[PDB]
């Protein structure tokens, strides 16, 4: 389960 | 090491670009950082191109 | 685009993630001139913000 | 972001 | 205005003294300049004391 | 400390940030006597450097 990127 | 050297980071997870200005890379890939910014996205170069990527998808290879 | 190059007058230590730390005498390629006391530039392939009063323009 | 003072 | 008058400057940012001989002031504060020097630091008076301050933290209130 | 006071013989216009501009006839309180052609003094609460050959000592 890869980390979730923040919105740009 | 040498002072103020460009950061080197290694991809810890695969990443597919969600936008044209984003990088795509695979776990293990090495990226040379061009822009460090808060907000979860950094800019770097890899395989001949420059793009944005999730800073939480990489780990810096620290000197020294 | 930018043909502006400056030289670091003093050491500058970053205090924020987007700042460009450098040593006195470093050669910085300015990417944007902005009012406010901070300019954006490139040194060692890294682009970030630094104090405009910390550098001197290097004429060709 | 206040300007950076020069060293004394 | 009157010639060779003492400079009046207004603080544009808050400043906390980093040394005993430095002034501390808040944005909006008015300082009467005693020493103008190159190098980024000027001397002035404020609230009863005399001290050094970053010249780039103030803007002169110009005559006339 | 310093009890030395001089009078400006001529107008003096600053050419550097740390110089004390004044008008002929101004009364200047000398803060330091130094060889080299320049002394430090105070006029209108401002302290700076001026040409020592531009002033005349005012005796009590």
């Amino acid at each position: 389960r890869p980390p979730k990127p923040r919105p740009r | 090491g040498s002072a103020n050297s460009q950061l080197v980071v290694r991809a810890k997870f695969n990443f597919q670009q969600t936008n044209e200005d984003e990088l795509s890379f695979s776990k293990g890939d090495v990226i040379h950082v061009t822009r460090v910014e808060e907000g979860g996205w950094w800019e770097g170069t890899h395989n001949g191109r420059t793009g944005w990527f999730p800073s939480n998808y990489v780990r810096e290879i620290k000197p020294s």
